[PDB]
Order: structure tokens, then C-alpha cells, then sequence
């Protein structure tokens, strides 16, 4: 087999002009559980081939849609003209508990949508008197964070004078974001950016500050943006094993969430792609600890809460054993249903930087094998947490492109493919079973051992459907 | 905690007693969050007139736009067209979001390409990337045509395309005979909308603007028509459909129809149907060229008029009896074919659901919004029905459509408490929903956050959201829909007067209480 | 019948005062011009315009609310001798996007029909250092045909020159656009008129005329005057006839060559 | 009290304080009505499992039938047949209610007479009436054909309609050879489905029985469509048009549609369209005859089979994705005819919306009633689309369809939790609803007074009414929808799935509480 799809993939690069078949050549692997230094078998993190359709957004997608967007209780204005605020408004279900256009402003799309005139003598009078609008509005706003769009990076717009003069002006935290589409190569910078401005503009509000009552069981969840309520699900759990938690960026996120991050004893990082950039920060400036974790089905869960525990006192290790004992019957019953529906079962992941690893341990709960796995964007760290976690002989891809993916899926025929909306109608017209990995199909959570409940659920309906067997009409 | 025999999603499952605990501990412990009572307080200011007049005052910030973006529209355009890839020169996060944006609304796949232009192109400019990429493109997913848009950093930094194409064509990246029409595609210019004019006008300049020596009008004895941004499937099949009825030859330019609706048999189809290169050439040779959509077709009309010498005839968006009669008449006058036996009687279907509900339309008040065209020709039928619009929004108008809209108005007794808003969005409309309630709001799914609003304030105060627009996407398959012709004015009659029915019982469902007027027959 | 011409430049060489002056010659000789300024000072049509000429199509464009609101009425105002002129504007330095602005001001001219009365000329002023696509605006398919290049003897400016074709080449390869002449603006360097012409063969061109370096031009200047309005019996002023007589019978249209600095 | 500038209607003006009050003093003063208390106390009674018991003993006690008696299937199916009235027998009462049914489901004017038989003609006989009734409807309707059914009292004393009709063209009254076609009909046996059943098989009857010695099955190369007792104009219309677009000659015998939808022109239209005598007289010819609702066509089936020689299809009621399938290929064989590209093409979008909407139609479990064909082409539908039917009920149904249906939903893993209903009736499926709680009710008008009760014991405990069957008098203009073929599938599916959509977002509306789940994107 090693060497059967180490062919497909020589066949398929076939079809590109010679300088993006020598690029596409390195982003594309057959797997050695046994490799640890993953630069040897594969490379990412690098620019698209133009007009490959690639699945890749921009490092605007990356700090509003994701990181920033979220924290409920600031007003993100998308700077710029009206299209990009548009499509990635109330597109991403990153949960959060408010009164919309009150104390909370998840669903909005606030922006300055630029015209021509905009353009040409520059925005910086019409963010100034933007902010003063907003503030007149949305008096209940805890601060405001200025997303900046294509054109305000080219221009070369101000907008840190004009958050330092307005913020003064009104006692107002107002965070400046260069987070222009055109940097980077994806998603990614975009993170990056948007930590360095949470570094810089707010994580030291409270650094004199010590009104705050501390225990030595504080702990944030990091890189947890509650999609269908994922990080509500998790959260749960850690608190009756007698964790407090102090903050969650960014899903249901506060500003002042955020600001009490530095108080806690141990960083609990779920999304590493996203915001390892402050956790390594956070460690270096006020020396607290940091952790990845995995709250992806039972076995991966149950592994993650004994590693979790076992950085406290005995008594949260006590506290752990309970919490495992309570959900035990829970998943069990779970399992007894659902895996003899979804055992021996393929399928092919592909999604943005953290899923395609991290969901593996979910599939296996219920007897499904991961044949095929691939990001939009992760670095060669998460490929080298990853190539352990596929079994050998099973497919690699980065940034791979809608033909490759089609050609892929064509010879490799999974039961079950989990990607993104843009793949989906794709992949039902061809009869082959899809269920939506970043938006979860509007379900969820799939976190921890109430959406893995959900999660079998959602993976036995859709592969087991009645509407699969009838593509073919019986007359032809 | 789940029981295996019934899991729940996180809505009802947040909604257990442990969840609901953890929940408050949250807000209490770090949210720092505003008291409950300055929340109301805050929530019952913004439903007010003095609210209303500092909401109207704005001139800088945008709160809830209803419209996109230019290239959204261009690659809509450049879909209609046979085996054609839309191809964005600029940055790749915009076309990330074209798809999504009409995957979620259609419900299928779509294809798009972008040169992915990084950091070192907005400095060099985009040359290399639209060799390679033109290159990459016609050699991976086989196109007979690309049809080449802008994203607004292009557009900044002035990147001709008419160049970049050029020397990729002479430099041997893609052969000079395959055809690459483009459109500047600005985003902060006008919408989505002008978006569409601006992709139509390169490809038919493209087809037609070197070869008018052997054109002559009136040859292939067709009617050209040009449909616009239309994003009801349902739209392209009934123009089609009443044209061959009529037995009239016709040429639909930019025909999406197949494409976006194609059937899940086993394969994918990243191409289907559209209007043909050969249907674009010989289009100067039609009789006359209808324009559905007018006013965002007005580049489009100039070279049309201009360059093809068509008399392109004045009619409005054939919404509605009058205008759907207008069309058909005019449609008529330049084909020489007399109106059938079968539109004749679905005219007169029409007329008779119109008198078969009219005692349940007339008066109700709505306030509605949209693109132009499709506000103009929705504001006219709602007169025809007795019925008055109250708040009339679109965000992308401009004010000569504001007057023509403003004298359909004024022709109508219906018409006498409406008033016509353009450059407004949807915050402001809430407002408005707020201080002079309507009994409907008509528009697309954004307008679900209105209603979300307005029942928060009570349940007396709630205005029920009726889905009618673009993007639809908190509802399945709507995009099948009509709302042109004798057929759409049905459908839409039919979802009005259905949505006024369906709120009454609601009302009148209290037991004991309300539902002595709970009537078997309405 | 329409001849569409840029002028490009090294900054500080006298494009827009060459440009004027040219013009002014050309209106006298009976023909129909437009001068368009593509520099966001807006300083191309204030010798033919005395005192102002107020309203660039930017500023309009600000004002009025977007540029499609905006008619050709507005912009668009006559000077000495009949003389049409028209200026983008764009920001003051430091902010905004002056290329962009270009850009608007070349595509609502186009929109508008600015081009069909009955013009002999265009000419498209451009200021020195051209930065971005914007301010090549002018040399795009359906624009400017003919480019004439302002030099003199030193050192930087023929640098410029050369700077300026290779930019050229893109647009000439890919379209009509062809290179005119070198215009000598003298600085009073020795050998200089020889010195031009070498260059001008090396690149594949001619240098169509040679300009004296004589205070009247600065003195008119002064005076919001071309040389030809302030004083139509001076030597100088018979220098643009000469120049202005020569650019009507140029029929020397070519892809320039670039020179390696060796 | 009336505001002049808002004039209020029955609802709400009775929830004005004097209106209540004035009620308050009529109940208390007057009525001597059981407390509150008790009434309170009885009702949650009504919605347990004890009284379910007691519910379903009933004998003798009908409460809200779902069915109707056959002379109204006999005048629907007569308005099929080309200027044809329909002529009841019997009592006049019948008539003036089977109009009205009419009237208000498809909101359109139903024409049909009686003799009016009083209570002398009870003692001595209709025949009397008969004479001059025909020869009084012939002089002032003028019709082509009279098609006479019978009222239930004409049946108890059996006069005979095939005598009185002779004697009435053997003495002049109506001319011999002016077609007068019969079928007895008693409202005491089966229903209104048995009434078209009879009234079809008696007018095949007399245009076909003396003259089978000149007919030879398959000459007219044409296939027979007998629709049975169908209530959807569309579904006359999909059925018509997918023939057509196959190349299929076709005959549709009684065809309602274009007399149950004239147009609102200036003229009344007593008559329009319909099955001419001459294909009546020709349907011998066909190559065979296609049921559409083989459960109600038993007696048509045993006269086509036995006198005609059809070897007629043994085939299901072509609803859902299987049995139009099965459908198609049918006709497919008999005429010779391929399955055309555009078919194949529409079932694969059929698909399409079945993959694109599985997610949210899985698992959800449906209570539904009404004709014994429409009710399982229903269950089988739902069974493809992964729904669970739990409670399914034909009040008209009998034994053998039960067991038909049993063995359908045994078939698929989805059919486990249902139990199929005959003999029971809408008060009967009320405490299945509070007892065994499903998310929707799908079925007719009479439903809405379950919802009612349902919402009354809670908001969590509402079962919400999904109108699809016959009579449908609460919304308008639901009678052009259709529910057979490709066609009404997809319109089934949209409906379901977004009844589905519509309750979530009710569900979720709340401002601070389950909005975290009033999702933008579904
Ligand atoms: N032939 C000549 N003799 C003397 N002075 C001259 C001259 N031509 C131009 N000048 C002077 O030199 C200065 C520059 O002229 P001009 O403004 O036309 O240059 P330019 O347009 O190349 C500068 P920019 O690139 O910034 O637009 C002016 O003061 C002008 O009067
Ligand atoms: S943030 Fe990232 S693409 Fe870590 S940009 Fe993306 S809500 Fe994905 S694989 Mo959409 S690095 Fe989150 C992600 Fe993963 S938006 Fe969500 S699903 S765990
Ligand atoms: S990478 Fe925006 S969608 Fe674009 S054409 Fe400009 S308005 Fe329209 Fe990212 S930040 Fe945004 S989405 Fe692109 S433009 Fe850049
Ligand atoms: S005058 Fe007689 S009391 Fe009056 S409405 Fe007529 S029957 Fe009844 Fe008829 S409608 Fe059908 S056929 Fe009998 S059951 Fe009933
Ligand atoms: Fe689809
Ligand atoms: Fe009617
Ligand atoms: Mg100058």
C-alpha cells in the first residue's frame, strides 16, 4: 500500500504546469508513525500555487473571524469596505451568553465600509468619528477592537494614533489590528497578529492590579472559541474535578476574562496552532505553565484529565477519579450503540490547523479508521504531533487543492469525508457521506463526554442515511 | 449528562440545571458583566424615538450592511456562462468568502480560483501571479473560459489587467485565441450589484466590440435578455419558460441556472450549461436586448445601446401584474408574436388568488428591504394587493432610484405613510420596526435578528420576519423559488397572505382566551 | 483623428510647465486640446487656467458624496485659448492614496464621454516618481498612445528616462502605447543636445527638441501664464511653436530598448 | 370602543377591559359554569394514559371524523368530464354543503344540483323528481352530461336510478341519447373516496359496456391515467406533464383542474376543460389503464380488468423517491417510451435536497391522517427521508391496507416505533399526541384544534400542525401545491424541512437564554 499511494500521488501531480507540480510534490506524504521530525517528509506554512483553488482564507478570516470576533462584550469593527465583515458575519458559531446589541455584540457587523473617497484620502477622520458614534450607541461596550481590511494596510493608515488619541479621549480600550488580508499566506498570521495585539493592548490592564482572590486551583482554557458549545462542555468538567476557571479565549469570552489570564496557575491550551503565541508569552512573562489537552472523545478526555490533575494535589486527582467514574456508564452505553453501526469505517479529514489530529482519538472510540488527513494551514510542529497519531501508510496533505482532494477521495473511496462548507456539496454529489468539521453541521458540541454523545449520534445518521443508497436511478 | 435513548444538542442540553449553574458562576465570578436592570434599561433606550434620531445621525459607522461587495457579484455573472471559471486576481481570503457565502445560500458546490496575491505582489504588483495562475488553472480544471474580477487591493494598487492578460498570453502561459474577459471589480465602488454590470460588460465587449463591420441588427431574429444579479433559481426558468410559450426566439446572457442545481447521481460536475461563447457573439445580430434588472444594468445598457445599436426598451423589473403585463406586451412588439392563450389565463389565476385574498392583504404594513430592482418591483405589487409598505430600506440605492421609487408611491392611495431610505442599514431599520411597528418585515436572513429584538421588548411588539431576498440561509431550498412573472407574483402572494394567517392563529391559540376567534375557516 | 499623449519625467524636470506650454502653442496653431493633470497638487492646467481652476474631480468626488454623483460640468473648465482642462487632485502628502485617485478621476472622464467633442489632443501630465499602477493610469489600452519623455544633460535625469521606459515596456508589449521622443529641458550642461540624441538612439528613440533654459518660462510662471500668453514674441516662446510644430508631424512611434548602466 | 384610525375586528377588540368585564358577569351571573378548578382538573385528565383507555374503548361514540360519505368523491369526480353536472338525488341539504366543502378549499365556484326530494317523495319515490329535475337542468344549465349520484335517504328507500332515468327519456323528458351516466352511492358505507370509486366506475360503464365488440386493447397506443379522489390541481399538472415530456400518449379520465382553476377574466365559467365523451368512448383502445390510489379503485379496477382486458399495473401511489420511480419505468414499458434525460435529471435533484436536508429531517417523529393512498405514499416518504412515523392514521382505512402498511414500515429500521390506525378518529389521535408525544401533526384543517389542546397543557408539550390532505380551509391557495411525483416530493420536502427550521427558531428566539442557539446559518 506504501508504495500504491506513493504512485497516486505521482499520478495526480501529472495534471500541474512543472513549477507548481515541484511545490505541490512537497506538501503531500504517505505517513511513518515512526518519523518525528516531520520536515524530512513534508513541508507547510507556505503561499498557495495562484488559481489552484485552494480551501485557505486570509489573515483578516484569521484574527476577526476567529480569535477576536468572539469576545462578546467588545465591538469589532471591520475596517474597510463592506464585503468581509459581510461574509463572516454570524458565519462561525462560537457560542456565547448575552443580550445582543446591549452588553454583547457576537452577531453584529460593525464597519466603516469604505467608498472610493475613503480610499483616496485615507479613513482616519472617518475611524475617529466612527469610534464616537459607537460609543454613543453601544454605551454598555467594554472596549473596541479595529480589524483592519485590505486597504488599510496598503494606504497606510494611522489607526494606532487613532486608538491611543480616542481611547484617552474616552477611557476606553481600543485595540488597532493589522491584521490586512494580504499578510501571510492563510488563516495563520492572522492568529499570530491578533495575539501580539492582545499582548499588547490588553493582557497588562491588571499588571499592578492585586484585588483579585486567587486559589492554587485557577486555571484559563486557551484556544477554545465554543462552537455549538464546545467550550461550555469542557468547562464543565474541569470545575467538578474542582478547577476554577478564570477565563475562556475566546469562545464566550469577556474583555475581562482576558485581563485576569495572568492571576491563574496552569494554561490550558486546546487550540495550540492558534494561541501558543501568548501561552509562551504568558510563561515567559509571569512564569505560568502551559499545557495542550484533548477533549475529543472518551479515551482521549479521560487521558487528558489525569494529565490535568496530576499538576495539583491529591485531592484533584481524587476529584478526577469521581468525574471519570460519574461518566463512565455515560460513554460506555454511547459506545455499545453506535461503534457496531460505525465499525471498520474510513474516513478523510481535511480542516484548518488543529481538528485533523485532534479528532482522530474520536473516530477510533467508535471503531473508525482515519485513512486520510490533511490541514489548510498548520506549521511542521502540528505535522510532527500528527504523523503518531496516523496510522502507517495513510495519506498526508497540506493546503491540497480542491482537484487534488477530488482525485484523492476517488482512489482512496472513504465511507466518510469531515471537512469545510466549501467541500461538502462536492463530496454528496459523488454519494459519498459528509459531515461538516468546522461548523459541526449547526450540531454540537463535540467536546468532552457530552458531545461525544452527539458526536456518535451525528456520525451514525449521516453515514448510515437512507438517501446513500438512492443515487443511482434503478433504470440508469 | 446525556441518556443514551435521547442525546440532546447544546440547545435543549444548556439548559440542565448543572450547565445553568456553571453558567451563572461564570458571569458572576469573571464577566464583570453589567447588572441586569442597566441592561434592560439600556435594551428599552434603544427601542425609542431618541434613540431613533441619534441612529440617524450617523455618518461614519455602518451597523449591519445589507449588501456585499463588487467581486461577489462578478463571479455570480461569470458563473451563467458555459464551462467558465470565475477568476479573482487579488487576495485569496475574498474568494474563501464568495464560495461560503453562496455554498450556504444555494446549497451547492462552487467554483472559484484566486492568484492568492501575498504581501511581495501588493508591493510588485500581481504580474506573476496571473501568468502562473491563468496557467494553473487551464491545466488543472480544464476551463473553456476564465473570466477574470478584482479584490480591492488590486484595484489600490491599479493592477491592468488588460496587461497582465496580455503578456501572459504573448509569453505563451495560456494560448491568444482562449478567452480571458475581465471587469475592474472595485469594493469600495457601489455592491454586489454593480459587481455584475461591470463582469457582464467586459465579456460582452470581449465578444462583440472588435467584429460590429458584420453584425445587423435583427439577423438572428432573438431577443437577447440579460437577467442581472438574480439568485432565484426559479427566476432564469420562468423567463425561459414564458418566452418559449410564446414561441420566442430568445438568448439568455449569463445563464447560472444548471450550474448552480445539479443532480447528485454518483458524480461531481464542476461545469454545466450557461450561455454559449458562440450565443455572446452573435447576440449584436438580436432583434433587441431586455434588460430584467435596469438598475444595476446600466453599463451594461450603454454599450449595448452604443456598441449593438439596440433600442433597449424602458420596462422595470417584470415583478408583479402590471410590469409582468408590461414585459409581455413589449416582448410582443419586438418579436411579432401575439400573447398566448395559456399567459392570458395565468394572468387571470393571478387576478383571481389577488381577489380571493384581498380582504386579508389590504392595510398590512411592512417593512421591507433588498436590492433595487427587486425592492422596486416587490414595492409595487404590495400596492397592487392593497397592502402598505411602511419602511423601505436598500442600502446600495441611489437617488434617482430613490425618486422613481418615491412616484410609485405617490401614485397609489396605499402609498401614503411610506417613506423610501437609501445608504440606511439594518440597525437602522430596527429602529424603525421599533418607533413605527409594521405588522411584517420582508428581507433576507439577517432580518431574523430583528425579529429576535423587537419580541424581547414583548411578545405585543414582535414582528414576524418573512424570508423573501438574498441570502437566505436559516431556511432550506428557498433559492427554487419565483418571484418574477405571473408565477412569482403567486408564490409571493401566497407566502404573504399565508404569513398574515399563520401569525392570526397564533394570536388566537390561547385556550379560553383568545381562541373564540381560532376559526376552521379563513 | 484623436491623439491621446503623456508626459512623463524625472520629478522637478518641467513636465507640467512643458506640458503648458506645448499646449498653449498647439491651441494658437488651431488645434482642440485637453489637458488632464494626473498630480495630486493639481498644479497641470494652472498656467493655462490663470489664478484657479478650484475644483479637482477628488475634491468633487468628496464632496458630492461618491464620484457617480458627480457631473462633467463640474470638472471640467476651458482656458486660454479654448484649451480644456481637467485635474484628478487627490490628498495632501502624507495620507490617502494619490495613485487611487488617479485611477477614479481617468475612469470617470472615460464614463462621462470626455473624450468624443471634437479633440485633436489629449494630454496626460503625470508627476516624477511614479510609484504604482494608479499614476500609469494614463498609459493603459484606449489611452495615451504616445509617451514623451522630459530630460536634460545630468546624470539623474536620464536615468530617469530610462527608468521610466522599461516601465513603459509592459504597456508597450501588451498594447498600442509607443514611446515619442526625449524633450530636452535645458539645464545649460555642455554638449547637451548631443548628449540626448545618443541616448535617444540607444533606447530606439528620437529627441524630438531641445529647450533652452530661460527665465521667461519662470517669470510667466510666476505670472499663472504660459510664456506664450505672457510674452508671444520672445525666443522662448517661439520655441514651443517649434516643439509644439514638430509633436503634430512626429510619426516616430517605438517599444524603447533599455540601457544596462554600463 | 373603535379608534377610527385603527378599527378593530373581533380579535382583538374583546380583550378591551369592558368586553372582558361584560364577560366576566355573563359567566358568573348566568351560566353556572363549573369552577375553573374542575375544568382545569378534567382537562389534564383528558391528556393521560387512563384516559386513552377508556378513549379507545369507544363503540358507538364517532368524535371528529376524518373522513367524509361518497357523494362528494361522486361530484368531484363527475367536475372532471367535459361540461358535465353533476346531478345528486336525493335531498337538497347534501348539495348545499357538498358546494360549500368545496367552495372553501379551493376557493373557486362549484357547480351541482339537486332535485330536491321532500318528504313526499321520501313516501312515494323520486322518480317524480328525476324527470323534471334532468329535463329542468338540461333547459337551464345545458350541460353535456348529467351525472347522477345519490343522497343517503334516496338509498335507504332504494329507488332505483337506472328505471327513473329510462322512464324519464321514454317519456320525453330528456332526449334518449343525452348521455346520463349513474352510480349508487350510499354515505352509510365506506366514504367519500368509496364515491368516486363508484361514480367513475358507473360513467366507464355506460360508454363503454354495449360496444366492447368492436375495441382492441392497445390501438390507440395511448395509456389511461385515473387520478381517484385527488385534491391538488398540481397533481393533475405533474402527472400530465411528465407523460408529455416522456413522448407518452396519454388519456387522464375526470380531470378537474381546469373547471377547479378558471381565470378571474369578467366571465363566469360554469364549465372548462375535462375527460371528453369521445375519450371515454375510446379508453377501451389504450394499451393499458394506470390507477393512481389503487387502495379506493378496487371496483374501477375489476370493470377495466374484466370488461376492458387491461392487464393494469399493479402499482403504488407514485409519492416519494421509490414508487415514482417505479412509476416511470412502468409507463416506460407499456408505451415503449424511454425515461428522457430531463426525468432523470429531476429525480437526482430530488436527491440532491435529500442529502443537502438529511441532518435535520433524521429522527423526527411524525403523527398523520387522512386518505388511505395519500397516507402511505406519506409514510413511505418520510421513511426515505430517515423521519420515524409513530402514529398513522386512516379513519377510511381497512384491514388489508393496515397489514399493506405494517409491512412497508417493518421494511425500514424507521418504521419501528409506529402503529398504523383504522376505524379511528381525531379525537382518538389527540391523546396518542399527549400521550406519546411526536414533534409534528401532519394532516388537514381539523388538526389545528389539536394544537390547540396540545399548547394549553404547555408550550414544551405543542405539537405543531404541518397542513398537507384535504380539506384545507385555514391558509390560502394550499390547493395548488402538488404532493405526487419528483415535483411534490421536493414541495414535501421543503415544508417538512422547514417546519422543522421555523419551530427551532421559535424555540431559540429568546433574548438571553436559548438564543446562543438562534444560529444565522442552517
Ligand atoms: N526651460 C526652462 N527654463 C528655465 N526654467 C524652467 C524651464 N522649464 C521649467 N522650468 C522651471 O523649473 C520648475 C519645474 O517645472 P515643472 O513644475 O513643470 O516641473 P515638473 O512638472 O517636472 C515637477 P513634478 O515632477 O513634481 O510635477 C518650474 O519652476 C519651472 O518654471
Ligand atoms: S482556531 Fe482554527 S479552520 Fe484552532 S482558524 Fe479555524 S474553531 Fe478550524 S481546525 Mo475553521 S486551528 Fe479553531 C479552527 Fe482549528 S475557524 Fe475553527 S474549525 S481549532
Ligand atoms: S483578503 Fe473584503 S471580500 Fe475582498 S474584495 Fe475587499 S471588501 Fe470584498 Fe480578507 S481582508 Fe477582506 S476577505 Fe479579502 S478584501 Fe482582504
Ligand atoms: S338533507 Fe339529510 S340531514 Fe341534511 S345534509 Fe342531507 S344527508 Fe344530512 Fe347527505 S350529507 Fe352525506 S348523503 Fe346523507 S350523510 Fe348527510
Ligand atoms: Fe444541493
Ligand atoms: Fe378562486
Ligand atoms: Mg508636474
Amino acid at each position: 500500500s506504501r508504495e500504491e499511494v506513493e504512485s497516486l500521488i505521482q499520478e495526480v501531480l501529472e495534471v500541474y504546469p512543472e513549477k507548481a507540480r515541484k511545490d505541490r510534490n512537497k506538501h503531500l506524504a504517505v505517513n511513518d508513525p515512526a518519523v518525528t521530525q516531520s520536515k524530512k517528509c513534508i513541508i507547510s506554512n507556505k503561499k498557495s500555487q495562484p488559481g489552484l483553488m485552494t480551501i485557505r482564507g486570509c489573515a483578516y478570516a484569521g484574527s476577526k473571524g476567529v480569535v477576536w470576533g468572539p469576545i462578546k462584550d467588545m465591538i469589532h469593527i471591520s475596517h474597510g469596505p463592506v464585503g468581509c465583515g459581510q461574509y463572516s458575519r454570524a458565519g462561525r458559531r462560537n457560542y456565547y451568553i448575552g443580550t445582543t446589541g446591549v452588553n454583547a455584540f457576537v452577531t453584529m457587523n460593525f464597519t466603516s465600509d469604505f467608498q472610493e473617497k475613503d480610499i483616496v484620502f485615507g479613513g482616519d477622520k472617518k475611524l475617529a468619528k466612527l469610534i464616537d458614534e459607537v460609543e454613543t450607541l453601544f454605551p454598555l461596550n467594554k472596549g473596541i477592537s479595529v480589524q483592519s481590511e485590505c486597504p488599510i494596510g496598503l494606504i497606510g493608515d494611522d489607526i494606532e494614533s487613532v486608538s491611543k488619541v480616542k481611547g484617552a479621549e474616552l477611557s476606553k480600550t481600543i485595540v488597532p489590528v493589522r491584521c490586512e488580508g494580504f499578510r501571510g499566506v492563510s488563516q495563520s498570521l492572522g492568529h499570530h497578529i491578533a495575539n501580539d495585539a492582545v499582548r499588547d493592548w490588553v493582557l497588562g490592564k491588571r499588571d499592578e492590579d492585586t484585588t483579585f482572590a486567587s486559589t492554587p486551583y485557577d486555571v484559563a482554557i486557551i484556544g477554545d472559541y465554543n462552537i455549538g458549545g464546545d467550550a461550555w462542555s469542557s468547562r464543565i468538567l474541569l470545575e467538578e474535578m474542582g478547577l476554577r476557571c478564570v477565563a475562556q479565549w475566546s469562545g464566550d469570552g469577556s474583555i475581562s476574562e482576558i485581563e485576569l489570564t495572568p492571576k491563574v496557575k496552569l494554561n490550558l491550551v486546546h487550540c495550540y496552532r492558534s494561541m501558543n503565541y501568548i501561552s509562551r508569552h504568558m510563561e515567559e512573562k509571569y512564569g505560568i505553565p502551559w499545557m495542550e489537552y484533548n477533549f475529543f472523545g472518551p479515551t482521549k478526555t479521560i487521558e487528558s484529565l489525569r494529565a490535568i490533575a496530576a499538576k495539583f494535589d491529591e485531592s484533584i486527582q481524587k476529584k478526577c477519579e469521581e468525574v471519570i467514574a460519574k461518566y463512565k456508564p455515560e460513554w460506555e452505553a454511547v459506545v455499545a450503540k453506535y461503534r457496531p453501526r460505525l465499525e471498520g469505517k474510513r474516513v478523510m479529514l481535511y480542516i484548518g490547523g488543529l481538528r485533523p489530529r485532534h479528532v482522530i482519538g474520536a473516530y477510533e472510540d467508535l471503531g473508525m479508521e482515519v485513512v486520510g488527513t490533511g490541514y489548510e494551514f498548520a506549521h511542521n510542529d502540528d505535522y510532527d504531533r500528527t504523523m503518531k497519531e496516523m496510522g502507517d501508510s495513510t495519506l498526508l496533505y497540506d493546503d491540497v487543492t480542491g482537484y487534488e482532494f477530488e482525485e484523492f477521495v476517488k482512489r482512496i473511496k472513504p465511507d466518510l469525508i469531515g471537512s469545510g462548507i466549501k467541500e461538502k456539496f462536492i463530496f454528496q454529489k459523488m454519494g459519498i457521506p459528509f459531515r461538516q468539521m468546522h461548523s459541526w453541521d449547526y450540531s454540537g458540541p463535540y467536546h468532552g463526554f457530552d458531545g461525544f454523545a452527539i458526536f456518535a449520534r451525528d456520525m451514525d445518521m449521516t453515514l448510515n442515511n437512507p438517501c446513500w443508497k438512492k443515487l443511482q436511478a434503478p433504470w440508469e | 449528562s446525556q441518556q443514551v435513548d435521547k442525546i440532546k444538542a447544546s440547545y435543549p442540553l444548556f439548559l440542565d440545571q448543572d450547565y445553568k449553574d456553571m453558567l451563572a458562576k461564570k458571569r458572576d465570578g469573571f464577566e464583570e458583566k453589567y447588572p441586569q436592570d442597566k441592561i434592560d434599561e439600556v435594551f428599552q433606550w434603544t427601542t425609542t424615538k431618541e434613540y431613533q434620531e441619534l441612529n440617524f445621525q450617523r455618518e461614519a459607522l455602518t451597523v449591519n450592511p445589507a449588501k456585499a461587495c463588487q467581486p461577489l457579484g462578478a463571479v455570480l455573472c461569470a458563473l451563467g456562462f458555459e464551462k467558465t471559471m470565475p477568476y479573482v486576481h487579488g487576495s485569496q481570503g475574498c474568494v474563501a468568502y464568495f464560495r461560503s457565502y453562496f455554498n450556504r445560500h444555494f446549497r451547492e458546490p462552487v467554483s472559484c480560483v484566486s492568484d492568492s496575491m501575498t504581501e511581495d505582489a501588493a508591493v510588485f504588483g500581481g504580474q506573476q501571479n496571473m501568468k502562473d495562475g491563468l496557467q494553473n488553472c487551464k491545466a488543472t480544471y480544464k476551463p473553456d473560459m476564465i473570466a477574470v474580477s478584482t479584490t480591492c487591493m488590486a484595484e489600490v494598487i491599479g493592477d491592468d489587467l488588460n496587461a497582465f492578460i496580455n503578456n501572459s498570453k504573448k509569453e505563451g502561459f495560456i494560448p491568444d485565441e482562449f478567452p480571458v474577459p475581465f471587469a475592474h471589480t472595485p469594493s469600495f465602488v457601489g455592491s454586489h450589484v454593480t459587481g455584475w454590470d461591470n463582469m457582464f460588460e467586459g465579456i460582452a465587449r470581449y465578444f462583440t466590440l472588435k467584429s460590429m463591420d458584420d453584425k445587423v441588427v435583427g439577423s438572428n431574429k432573438k431577443i437577447n435578455i440579460v437577467p442581472g444579479f438574480e439568485t432565484y433559481l426559479g427566476n432564469f426558468r420562468v423567463i425561459k419558460r414564458m418566452l418559449s410559450e410564446m414561441g420566442v426566439g430568445y438568448s439568455l446572457l449569463s445563464d447560472p441556472e444548471e450550474v448552480l442545481d445539479t443532480p447528485a447521481d454518483g458524480q461531481f460536475r464542476m461545469y454545466a450549461g450557461g450561455t454559449t461563447q458562440e450565443e455572446m457573439k452573435d447576440a449584436p445580430n438580436a432583434l433587441n436586448t431586455v434588460l430584467l434588472q435596469p438598475w444595476h444594468l446600466e453599463k451594461t445598457k450603454k454599450f449595448v445601446e452604443g456598441t449593438w445599436k439596440h433600442e433597449v426598451p424602458k420596462l422595470n423589473i417584470p415583478m408583479g401584474l402590471d410590469w409582468t403585463d408590461e414585459f409581455l406586451m413589449k416582448v410582443s412588439e419586438i418579436s411579432g408574436q401575439p400573447i398566448p392563450a395559456s399567459l392570458t389565463k395565468e394572468r387571470g389565476r393571478l387576478v383571481d388568488m389577488m381577489t380571493d385574498s384581498h380582504t386579508w392583504l389590504h392595510g398590512k404594513r411592512f417593512a421591507l428591504w433588498g436590492d433595487p430592482d427587486f425592492v422596486m418591483g416587490l414595492v409595487k405589487f404590495l400596492l397592487e394587493l392593497g397592502c402598505e409598505p411602511v419602511h423601505i430600506l436598500c442600502h446600495n440605492g441611489n437617488k434617482r432610484w430613490k425618486k422613481a421609487v418615491d412616484a410609485i408611491l405617490a401614485a397609489s392611495p396605499y402609498g401614503k405613510n411610506a417613506t423610501v431610505y437609501i445608504g440606511k442599514d439594518l440597525w437602522h431599520l430596527r429602529s424603525l420596526v421599533f418607533t413605527d411597528k409594521p405588522d411584517f418585515m420582508i428581507g433576507n436572513s439577517y432580518g431574523k435578528f430583528i425579529q429576535r429584538d423587537t419580541l424581547h421588548k414583548g411578545k405585543e411588539f414582535e414582528v414576524p420576519l418573512i424570508r423573501i431576498g438574498f441570502p437566505i440561509f436559516d431556511r432550506h431550498h428557498l433559492h427554487r423559488s419565483t418571484t418574477l412573472g405571473y408565477e412569482g407574483a403567486m408564490q409571493i402572494l401566497t407566502t404573504l397572505v399565508n404569513s398574515i394567517l399563520e401569525r392570526l392563529d397564533e394570536e388566537t391559540r390561547g385556550m379560553q382566551a383568545t381562541d373564540y376567534n381560532h376559526d376552521l375557516v379563513r | 483623428a484623436m491623439r491621446q499623449c503623456a508626459i512623463y519625467g524625472k520629478g522637478g524636470i518641467g513636465k507640467s510647465t512643458t506640458t503648458q506650454n506645448l499646449v498653449a502653442a498647439l491651441a494658437e496653431m488651431g488645434k482642440k486640446v485637453m489637458i488632464v493633470g494626473c498630480d495630486p497638487k493639481a498644479d497641470s492646467t494652472r498656467l493655462i487656467l490663470h489664478s484657479k481652476a478650484q475644483n479637482t474631480i477628488m475634491e468633487m468626488a468628496a464632496e458630492a458624496g461618491t464620484v457617480e454623483d458627480l457631473e462633467l460640468e463640474d470638472v471640467l473648465k476651458a482656458g486660454y485659448g479654448g484649451v480644456k482642462c481637467v485635474e484628478s487632485g487627490g490628498p495632501e502628502p502624507g495620507v490617502g492614496c494619490a495613485g487611487r485617485g488617479v485611477i477614479t478621476a481617468i475612469n470617470f472622464l472615460e464614463e462621462e464621454g470626455a473624450y468624443e467633442d471634437d479633440l485633436d489632443f489629449v494630454f496626460y501630465d503625470v508627476l516624477g516618481d511614479v510609484v504604482c499602477g494608479g499614476f500609469a493610469m494614463p498609459i493603459r489600452e484606449n489611452k495615451a498612445q504616445e509617451i514623451y519623455i522630459v530630460c536634460s544633460g545630468e546624470m539623474m535625469a536620464m536615468y530617469a528616462a530610462n527608468n521610466i521606459s522599461k516601465g513603459i515596456v509592459k504597456y508597450a508589449n501588451s498594447g498600442s502605447v509607443r514611446l515619442g521622443g526625449l524633450i530636452c529641458n535645458s539645464r545649460n550642461t555642455d554638449r547637451e543636445d548631443e548628449l540626448i540624441i545618443a541616448l535617444a538612439n540607444k533606447l530606439g528613440t528620437q529627441m524630438i527638441h531641445f529647450v533652452p533654459r530661460d527665465n521667461v518660462v519662470q517669470r510667466a510662471e510666476i505670472r499663472r501664464m504660459t510664456v506664450i500668453e505672457y510674452d508671444p514674441k520672445a525666443k522662448q516662446a517661439d520655441e514651443y511653436r517649434a516643439l509644439a510644430r514638430k509633436v503634430v508631424d512626429n510619426k516616430l512611434l517605438v517599444i524603447p530598448n533599455p540601457i544596462t548602466m554600463d
